[PDB]
């Protein structure tokens, strides 16, 4: 939908919505090599 | 600690403490 | 959907159909739907 | 891990995240929508 974006706020607790996957945390970055058809990230017991 | 010690802690092998953060705590 | 709420979420999937039927087929077009229209013409699927 | 594993089950529900099921629909069946997730996750506290 017509929504505005917001600058990228990193290191601090936060509520975030990437494409309506809403949630709330802390955002970092990470040396994750994504593949180029790979978007999302899970791991144990199939959590974001 | 004496060897017996050591050889037994080293052989009890002791991601998955990131997915205890539903409410989930282990309390020492 | 809430007929309120489809402004704000993300969409994956979107299939628009355009067609023309009867006053009295109107209801007939749902997820799970005995008749003619239901059979042989156009079927939802049944977790719509 | 089963009880971690268990949390994202559905229940007879339509979606597993509560986030998902509260920005979908309005309150007056959203409640009889979670509640079975209740009932679940209720009873999955007890056994363990």
């Amino acid at each position: 939908g017509p929504k505005k974006s917001t600058n990228l706020v990193k290191n601090k607790c936060v509520n975030f919505n990437f494409n309506g996957l809403t949630g709330t945390g802390v955002l970092t970055e990470s040396n994750k090599k994504f593949l180029p058809f790979q978007q999302f990230g899970r791991d144990i017991a199939d959590t974001t | 600690r004496s060897p017996i010690e050591d050889l037994l802690f080293n052989k009890v092998t002791l991601l998955i403490c990131a997915q205890k953060f539903n409410g989930l705590t282990v309390l020492p | 959907v809430s007929p309120t709420k489809l402004n704000d979420l993300c969409f994956t999937n979107v299939y628009a159909d355009s067609f023309v039927i009867r006053g009295n087929e109107v209801s007939q077009i749902a997820p799970g739907q005995t008749g003619n229209i239901a059979d042989y013409n156009y079927k939802l699927p049944d977790d719509f | 891990n089963t009880l971690v594993k268990q949390l994202s089950s559905k229940f007879g529900a339509i979606s597993s995240v509560l986030n998902d099921i509260l920005s979908r629909l309005d309150p007056p069946e959203a409640e009889v929508q979670i509640d079975r997730l209740i009932t679940g996750r209720l009873q999955s506290l007890q056994t363990y």
